[PDB]
């Protein structure tokens, strides 16, 4: 119950750093965000899900 | 050794958005 | 003009008196005036002040024994605290000079006036339609005026603590604070030494470099009616061609040096002391080697066992 | 318990420059106002 | 282009002063600068977290977030001890959760977002000199703040109350039922003497007196709010202020250069907001435990006592310089006419002889940085280098205004005209 | 031409670094100095002169390591590597303190070099030598205060040692000795100095407030050109300015900046003359008036009074380990306390 | 103790100044243009 | 101490809080790059 | 050029290194040891007496 | 003590009152800028 917590929340690591370095690029970009504007939509939904999921495998532990 | 891979992976992470602005010549 | 109060406001704010006055100087002028005329008095004829508040007063006055070097202005009494103590708080005038109320009087009026001095500098700036940043200069020994007088005694928690009037008394000051927080190993009074000694030596030089260079119209002063030597004598790069940008350095190095001493003071006030290298070198059976920490720890316990003067 | 010439000190060095800046300051001023 | 000094006259280490005139760019970058905050929060909140001794109090580990949390109720149970750090991880996780929310949103305010914001938002668009606007948004935000007052009353009387070291027996958290809502008291703190044995509000020693003053405060904020939207600036407020974005933000500077100096003295000094369980005790504290465990260890196995200026019975020595100190585990003790020598001789609690030992061993003012220490150098340098920021920026701003804040105008300087005094 | 002409014509070129004539002086000097006191700093010891560890090799930072004055058996010996102290011994001349005496003696050779330098770098771009008089101050203050100073005293030992901990110790063993605050000289030279600060930061202000507005951009410093005959700050706005608010002001630039010069200069050389005072232990330690009121009244206390009491506490806890040759022994008892008073 | 007043003597002067200046200064504001101005300051005195 | 689950990631709680003064150092980067336009 | 110091520079701070690590240091300044502060029979702080016997007397103090 | 009281206070209040309503009295028009 405790190591899927910690694989979770290490998605959720590296998913906020793939983001981080993802968005300004993408936006500020003049090539992206018209070919690859809703990978930005998924990677902040996942984001979000992963947020709420360890959330509540927090409570388990 | 984790706190500075991790230090080392934050520092590389802001220089990395100009790195690629750079390279996709946006507005920096 | 129109109206007594618009004829008030067009004289307070004229720029045809000799001195300005301005709004600050409404403020300015009855503390900077009241301030000065009670620090003569008391420079003369006050009392001597209990100032460790055990019933033994200290003398500061020119007719109790003092000369001008070794008279000043005690502060006041340490079982006053920083209690506010005027005039009419006292039972008596006897037991308000005994207690160094007159001391507590001229550092309140000499803070106000000094606050209304930046703002009267910054107001006849506005007059005269020129930059209004020679009174955030002027904020660096005010700064450290109000650290020494009022930050500190708040720290500490009594106005005994802070700077007397004096020359003696400020090297008591120095002396005592020294000891109880080894200002000279404190990085902001560093910082202050390398502002005053770098201001020093940059108008040393900006004075050579610009009476070297007076262009002949001639004393040499009456020449004057109302950037290669300096780049030859060190590597050309280090010189500054822009002569705004030379002035505007000239203005922020002492201004920063005395903002970060006087922010050094605010906290060492609050027990934020200096830096402590004391048994930094040990041997390897462990007896401590001195440095010169070591000594310079051993003369400010050597000040601070004469301080206490009681347990 | 002060000193005695200490005062003749003093009170000398204090008047001897001050008189000597005063006399050259009016001289000064009497040849800028002979000469206007 | 407006990023750069040929377009803009600003250099690039002046050049966030680019943003003055542009509206949906300064509204990112102030979003972003709230993430910031946000995320040192709770980032600092996670660090003081995974730092946490249980064994040792809060103020011998260098910690200042905790004791805020602890001052609020959380994890903490009767005599300020913590009973777990799970609530203040759930704090330091939400803060570094919404700071990527707050960067988001600054990024894309100042990045790609528009410029202006009056031409496509004409109700978030402002010139920095319509009035009206400007004191609807201060309005707005003045609700806002007077809101976030009445959420810690509302945690202060309904959600588990706040931390008390009044209580009895030591502090424990305890549910505000009554807070002091008598006008009388708050404003005669607001109107109180700032110096030694009055305090000004620094000297607050009830927590029924702070949730007071904090509804008064959130409601007062409120009305104000609707009224600086529903109302205009008068005629003597609009000939005597600037109206622009540098005179405003130096308002704010002076404004919070005072908050902060009131802040690093509320460290320094209370000990009713700021629990000497969390905080340590204070200079005064610590110098007072000192002589009063001197005082317990003559009893034990009058010398150690002395009259106040006023007359009372208080402690002798070095001390008597902090005889106004009032402190919980020292009011038991405490009588009408000062500190009675019966009363400490038989009605003496174990517990308060703990406290003044282990306050006496730490003592900021000394006998380890105590965190008041840090806490109020900290502010009180905040405060000062803000008072500077508040001048230069209000210089600035009346220079702007008048229109010579780049130079003298060669062609009729004023001097010139003025008469030679 | 001649082989001095040619090589004044050399020593004289256009370069990165001029060389010039006083560079053969200047420059083997003062790195030799600067050289010598890292190598102090970093790996001379000073157990065997002052009973200390001042190097990196022996655990100092930066603020406490130095390179300390000699030992107080040397005297006001030359110290010279091949003298009869070391006989040619590198580690017994480094272990003696002969390092301090070749920083002090090149280094005060490398001063005499840039004065001469700055001599002759006037002399070439034309212009009147008062650089070279400036630094006549800084000159005079390391004359008094490294060599006058030592050899008025009982050796080089009481020299101050180079490092920032020992200059800090020099400044408390000064104060404790001979009560210097209360020195007249150096009175004046504390007023030169925060007189000049006071100075620098004044028309450095004023003068970035009285610019003229010559250029469109908010930022004023691209609207000064290098070549710029005519002046880039408002003279009568900023002497109006001082007239009304401090009731003077300066009204001659030339004359401005002579003063701006002559305080530091000033305060400086009267700093000097009181260090030189000090040589002799001709101090100005007491005041005999005060100290005869002090002695028949005992209620009788200054400020002054107290001071001496701090420096005679100084004094007695800094001796045993600040003069450890002396093998000075004091006892509890006679060591000056408060409670003790 | 609010403003160190301990004697109500003490109010007369701290409001009846103040009351007679502003006084003052209302012949001053009513011989002004209390109109909007629309700018950074007035200029309009 | 950190919730046992959540100790794993001490290291990166460990930098967290220095991180908004290497984005001040970030922007001086980007005026770097931009060359001080 | 850039390839000379690519191997100049490390070996000299290799070198450098060496110089503390080997105690050549110690012998050449002769700064005593952490573990030769105070000899057995002398357990006071040693210090120079005579200025024309000084090297006599460091090589008295430093034998042991 | 209350004479030398109330005469303070009444000459602060009156200072204080002065320097406040000065400031109140559009003192930014009070420039060699302003028309
Ligand atoms: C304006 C005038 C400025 C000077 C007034 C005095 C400032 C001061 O002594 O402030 C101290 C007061 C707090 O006062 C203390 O307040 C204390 C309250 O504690 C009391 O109440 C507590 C409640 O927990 C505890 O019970 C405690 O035990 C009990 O003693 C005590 O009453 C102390 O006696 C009392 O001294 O802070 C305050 O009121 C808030 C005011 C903060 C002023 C900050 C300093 C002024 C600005 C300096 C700027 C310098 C740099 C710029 C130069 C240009
Ligand atoms: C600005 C322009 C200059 C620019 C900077 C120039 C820097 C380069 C030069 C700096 C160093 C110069 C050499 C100094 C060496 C010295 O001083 O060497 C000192 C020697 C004397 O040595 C001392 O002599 C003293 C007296 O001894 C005598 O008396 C003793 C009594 O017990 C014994 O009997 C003993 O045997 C007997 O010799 C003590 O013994 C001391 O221990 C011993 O060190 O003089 C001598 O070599 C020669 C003495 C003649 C005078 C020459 C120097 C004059 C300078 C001022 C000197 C100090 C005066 C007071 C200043 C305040
Ligand atoms: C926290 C402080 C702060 C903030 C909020 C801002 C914000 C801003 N500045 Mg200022 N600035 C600052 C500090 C700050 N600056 C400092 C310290 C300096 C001195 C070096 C400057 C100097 C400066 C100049 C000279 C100029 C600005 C400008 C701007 C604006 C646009 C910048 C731009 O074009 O980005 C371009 C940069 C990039 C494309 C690279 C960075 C990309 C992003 C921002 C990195 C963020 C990393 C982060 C982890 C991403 C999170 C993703 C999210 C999904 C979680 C913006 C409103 C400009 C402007 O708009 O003027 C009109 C301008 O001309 N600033
Ligand atoms: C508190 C500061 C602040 C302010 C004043 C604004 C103001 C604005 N934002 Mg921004 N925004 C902010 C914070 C802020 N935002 C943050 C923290 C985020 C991250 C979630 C965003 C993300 C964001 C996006 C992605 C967009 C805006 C947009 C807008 C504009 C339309 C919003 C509207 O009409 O609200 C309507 C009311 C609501 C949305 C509230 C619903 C939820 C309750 C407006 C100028 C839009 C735009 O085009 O303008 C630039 C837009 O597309 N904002
Ligand atoms: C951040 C909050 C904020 C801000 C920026 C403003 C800003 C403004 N208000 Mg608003 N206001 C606010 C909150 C705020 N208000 C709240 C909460 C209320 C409810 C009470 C009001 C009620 C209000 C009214 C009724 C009026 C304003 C007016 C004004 C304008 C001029 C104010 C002025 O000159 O001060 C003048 C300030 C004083 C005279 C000082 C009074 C101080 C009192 C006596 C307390 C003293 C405390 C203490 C002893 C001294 C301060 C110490 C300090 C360390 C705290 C200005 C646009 C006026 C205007 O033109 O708008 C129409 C106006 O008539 N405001
Ligand atoms: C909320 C507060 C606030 C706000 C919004 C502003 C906003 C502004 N100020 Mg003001 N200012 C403030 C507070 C504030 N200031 C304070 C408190 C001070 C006193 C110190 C000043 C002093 C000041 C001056 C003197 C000037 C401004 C200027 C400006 C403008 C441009 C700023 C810029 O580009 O930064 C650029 C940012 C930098 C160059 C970075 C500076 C970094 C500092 C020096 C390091 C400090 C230590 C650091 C925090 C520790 C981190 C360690 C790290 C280095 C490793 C802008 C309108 C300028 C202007 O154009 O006027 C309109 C101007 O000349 N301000
Ligand atoms: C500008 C160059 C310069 C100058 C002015 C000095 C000056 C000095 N050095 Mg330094 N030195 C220099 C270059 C210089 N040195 C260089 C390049 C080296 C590296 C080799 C050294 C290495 C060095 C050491 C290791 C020591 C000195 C010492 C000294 C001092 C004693 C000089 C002495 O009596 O020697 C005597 C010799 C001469 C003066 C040579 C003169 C030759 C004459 C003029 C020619 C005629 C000879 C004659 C015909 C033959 C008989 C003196 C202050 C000593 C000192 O005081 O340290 C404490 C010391 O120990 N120097
Ligand atoms: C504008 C420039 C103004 C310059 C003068 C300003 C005031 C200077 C200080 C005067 C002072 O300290 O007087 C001390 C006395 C009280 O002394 C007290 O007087 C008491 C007796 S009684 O109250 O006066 O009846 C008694 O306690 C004792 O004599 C003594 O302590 O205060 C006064 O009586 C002054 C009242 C008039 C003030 C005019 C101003
Ligand atoms: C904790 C957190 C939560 C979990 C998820 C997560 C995403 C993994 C993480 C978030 C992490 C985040 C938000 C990470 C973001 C991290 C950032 C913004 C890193 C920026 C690094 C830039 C540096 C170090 C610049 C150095 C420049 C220097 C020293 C020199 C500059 C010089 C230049 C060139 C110009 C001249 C001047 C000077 C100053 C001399
Ligand atoms: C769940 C979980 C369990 C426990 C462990 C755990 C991992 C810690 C936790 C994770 C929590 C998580 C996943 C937390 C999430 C953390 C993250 C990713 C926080 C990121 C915030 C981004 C900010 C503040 C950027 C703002 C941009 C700015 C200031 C740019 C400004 C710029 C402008 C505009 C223009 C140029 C100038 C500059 C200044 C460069
Ligand atoms: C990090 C840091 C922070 C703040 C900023 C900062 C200060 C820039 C920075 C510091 C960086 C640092 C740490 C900078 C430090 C750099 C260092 C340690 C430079 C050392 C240079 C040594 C020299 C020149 C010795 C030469 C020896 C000679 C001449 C021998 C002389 C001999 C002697 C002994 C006498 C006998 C004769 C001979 C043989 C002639
Ligand atoms: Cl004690
Ligand atoms: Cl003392
Ligand atoms: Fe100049
Ligand atoms: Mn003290
Ligand atoms: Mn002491």
């Amino acid at each position: 119950m405790v190591a899927i917590l910690q694989l979770l929340v290490s998605m959720l690591i590296l998913l906020s750093f793939a983001l981080v370095v993802s968005v300004p690029v993408i936006l500020v970009s003049p090539g992206e965000w018209e070919k690859s504007k809703g990978l930005v939509y998924t990677g902040a939904g996942l984001w979000f899900g992963l947020v709420i999921m360890t959330a509540a495998f927090n409570s388990f532990v | 050794v984790a706190q500075l891979i991790s230090l080392f992976l934050i520092l590389t992470s802001g220089p990395a958005i100009i790195v690629l602005i750079a390279l996709r010549r946006g507005n920096l | 003009s129109a109206s007594l109060w618009e004829r008030f406001c067009s004289w307070i704010t004229s720029t045809e008196n000799r001195l300005y006055i301005g709004w600050f100087g409404v403020l300015m002028i009855p503390t900077l005036l009241t301030a000065t005329t009670v620090y003569i008095i008391a420079f003369i004829a006050a009392p001597p002040v209990d100032i460790d508040g055990i019933r033994e007063p200290v003398a500061g006055s020119l007719l109790y024994g003092n000369n001008i070097i070794s008279g000043a202005v005690i502060p006041s009494s340490a079982s006053i605290g920083i209690h506010f103590y005027p005039i009419w708080e006292a039972a008596s005038l006897d037991e308000w000079l005994y207690n160094g109320g007159p001391y507590q009087l001229i550092v309140d009026h000499f803070l106000l006036g000094v606050c209304g001095w930046i703002g009267r500098e910054w107001e006849f700036s506005y007059r005269l339609g020129m930059r209004p940043w020679i009174s955030v200069a002027f904020t660096a020994p005010v700064a450290a005026a109000s650290a020494v007088f009022l930050v500190y005694p708040i720290g500490q928690g009594s106005f005994s603590d802070g700077m007397p009037l004096g020359i003696s008394g400020t090297f008591n000051f120095m002396l005592v604070f020294q000891a109880e927080h080894n200002i000279l190993m404190h990085p902001f009074h560093q910082l202050g030494v390398a502002g005053v000694f770098g201001g020093s030596l940059f108008s040393a030089m900006h004075g050579s470099l610009v009476t070297s260079s007076l262009i002949r119209e001639t004393s040499a002063n009456y020449g004057y009616k109302f950037h290669g030597y300096f780049g030859r004598l060190i590597f050309q790069y280090a010189s500054f061609n822009n002569s705004r940008a030379l002035h505007f350095f000239l203005g922020l190095w002492p201004v920063v040096g005395i903002w970060f001493t006087a922010l050094g003071i605010m906290t060492m006030a609050f027990n934020l002391n200096g830096f402590n290298f004391n048994q930094s070198v040990v041997d390897s059976q462990g007896r401590v080697i001195n440095t010169w920490a070591d000594i310079l720890n051993r003369a400010n316990l050597g000040m601070e066992v004469m301080h206490e003067r009681n347990a | 318990n002060v000193s005695v010439a200490a005062y003749l000190a003093v009170l000398l060095g204090t008047f001897v420059p001050v008189v000597f800046l005063i006399t050259l300051f009016i001289q000064s001023e009497a040849r800028k106002a002979a000469e206007s | 282009a407006g990023r750069d000094i040929e377009s803009t006259g600003f250099a690039w280490w002046s050049g966030n002063s680019r943003l003055i005139n542009v509206s949906g760019k300064l509204l990112g970058a102030h979003v972003a600068h709230a993430g910031l905050m946000v995320f040192w929060c709770g980032a600092m909140t996670l660090f003081e977290v995974a730092h946490y001794i249980p064994e040792k109090p809060l103020y011998e580990q260098g910690l200042i977030l905790l004791p805020h949390l602890a001052s609020l109720g959380w994890g903490v149970g009767p005599g300020g001890e913590i009973v777990d750090i799970y609530p203040y991880f759930v704090v330091g996780i939400l803060h570094i959760i919404s700071s990527a929310v707050l960067g988001f949103g600054g990024v894309y305010h100042s990045l790609i977002g528009p410029d202006t914001l009056e031409e496509s938002f004409p109700a978030f668009g402002y010139d920095w000199r319509d009035k009206n606007k400007i004191t609807t948004i201060l309005g707005i935000h003045l609700v806002i703040l007077g809101f976030g007052a009445l959420l810690l009353v509302v945690k202060a009387m309904y959600l588990g109350g706040l931390y008390d070291t009044w209580a009895p027996g030591g502090g424990d958290v305890r549910i505000i039922d009554n807070p002091t809502l008598n006008p009388a008291v708050i404003i005669g703190y607001v109107l109180k003497s700032p110096w030694g044995g009055d305090g000004w509000i620094c000297s607050v020693n009830n927590m029924e007196d702070i949730v007071g003053g904090h509804i008064w405060i959130g409601f007062t904020c409120i009305a104000g709010g609707f009224w600086h939207i529903l109302t205009k600036p008068f005629a003597w407020a609009r000939r005597a202020y600037v109206w622009s974005g540098e005179a405003y933000l130096s308002y704010s500077l002076v404004a919070v250069s005072l908050m902060g100096f009131i802040a690093s003295q509320y460290s320094w000094y209370n000990n009713t907001a700021y629990p000497s369980e969390f905080y340590g005790p204070t200079g005064p504290e610590a110098s007072q435990s000192q002589a009063f465990t001197f005082l317990v260890r003559d009893q034990r196995l009058g010398k150690y006592l002395m009259r106040s200026p006023s007359g009372e019975i208080i402690l002798g020595g070095e001390t008597q310089r902090f005889w106004d100190l009032r402190a919980p585990w020292i009011e038991p003790l405490r009588g009408p006419n000062g500190l009675d020598l019966n009363k400490i001789k038989n009605d003496i609690q174990p517990w308060q002889e703990r406290r003044a030992a282990e306050y006496m061993t730490h003592a900021p003012l000394g006998s380890f940085v105590s965190p008041r220490s840090w806490l109020t150098c900290a502010h009180f340098l905040l405060g000062f280098v803000f008072y500077i920021g508040h001048l230069w920026h209000a210089g600035r701003a009346r220079a702007a205004a008048a229109g010579f804040e780049k130079g003298i105008n060669r062609e009729n300087e004023p001097v010139l005209s003025l008469r030679p005094i | 031409r001649g082989w001095f002409d040619l090589a004044d014509d050399w020593l004289k070129r256009d370069r990165f670094v001029f060389v010039g004539w006083s560079g053969l002086l200047l420059f083997p000097t003062s790195y030799l100095s600067i050289g010598g006191w890292f190598t102090g700093t970093t790996f001379v010891t000073s157990w065997y002169t002052h009973g200390l560890a001042s190097s990196y090799l022996e655990g100092c930072n930066f603020f406490t390591a130095a390179v300390s004055t000699p030992a107080n058996s040397m005297g006001h010996s030359l110290l010279l590597l091949w003298g009869p102290e070391a006989q040619g011994d590198f580690t017994r001349w480094c272990q003696i303190g002969g390092l301090w005496a070749f920083c002090a003696l090149h280094g005060s050779f490398g001063l005499i070099g840039f004065c001469l330098r700055q001599f002759e770098i006037a002399r070439l771009v034309g212009i009147r030598p008062y650089n070279a008089i400036a630094f006549s101050g800084p000159i005079a203050i390391f004359v008094s205060v490294f060599l006058m100073y030592p050899l008025g005293q009982a050796s080089w030992f009481f020299a101050p040692s180079l490092g920032v901990a020992a200059i800090f110790r020099f400044l408390l063993f000064i104060q404790g000795f001979h009560n210097f605050t209360l020195n007249p000289f150096h009175m004046m030279g504390v007023a030169g100095i925060l007189g000049a600060a006071l100075l620098c930061a004044i028309h450095g202000a004023t003068v970035q407030n009285t610019i003229f507005e010559d250029g469109d951009a908010a930022n004023t410093f691209r609207a000064f050109t290098p070549t710029q005959a005519e002046e880039t700050y408002s003279m009568v706005t900023a002497n109006r300015f001082w007239s009304q608010i401090f009731g003077v002001a300066f009204s001659n630039k030339r004359w401005l900046h002579f003063f701006m010069l002559f305080v530091p200069l000033a305060g400086l050389w009267t700093s000097a003359i009181g260090i030189v005072g000090l040589a002799l232990n001709l101090r100005a330690y007491d005041f005999v008036s005060q100290e005869l009121r002090a002695a028949e009244d005992p209620e009788f206390e200054t400020f002054y009074t107290k001071n001496i009491l701090l420096n005679e506490g100084i004094r007695s806890w800094m001796a045993a380990q600040d003069q450890p040759h002396e093998n000075f022994i004091f006892p509890e008892e006679v060591l000056p306390r408060g409670n003790a008073l | 103790e609010a403003l160190g007043v301990d004697d109500g003597r003490l109010l007369v002067p701290l409001v009846l100044i103040p009351v007679f200046v502003a006084l003052l200064y209302g012949n001053f504001a009513s011989t002004q243009d209390n109109e909007d101005f629309f700018d950074t300051y007035d200029q309009r005195r | 101490k950190l919730p046992e689950a959540y100790a794993v990631f001490k290291p990166i709680i460990d930098v967290a809080p220095v991180i908004p003064v290497f984005f001040l150092l970030l922007a001086f980067v980007w005026q770097a790059a931009v060359g001080f336009r | 050029y850039w390839i000379i110091h690519s191997i100049t520079i490390p070996a000299l701070f290799v070198a450098g290194w060496l110089f503390v690590s080997t105690g050549l240091a110690y012998d050449i300044f002769g700064t005593p040891r952490p573990n030769e502060y105070f000899t057995q029979e002398r357990q006071q702080v040693p210090l120079v007496n005579d200025r024309f016997s000084a090297k006599q007397e460091l090589e008295d103090l430093t034998k042991g | 003590m209350f004479t030398l009281k109330i005469v303070v206070y009444t000459t602060v209040t009156l200072f204080v009152s002065l320097f406040t309503f000065g400031f109140l009295s559009n003192d930014a028009s009070r420039n060699p800028n302003r028309k």
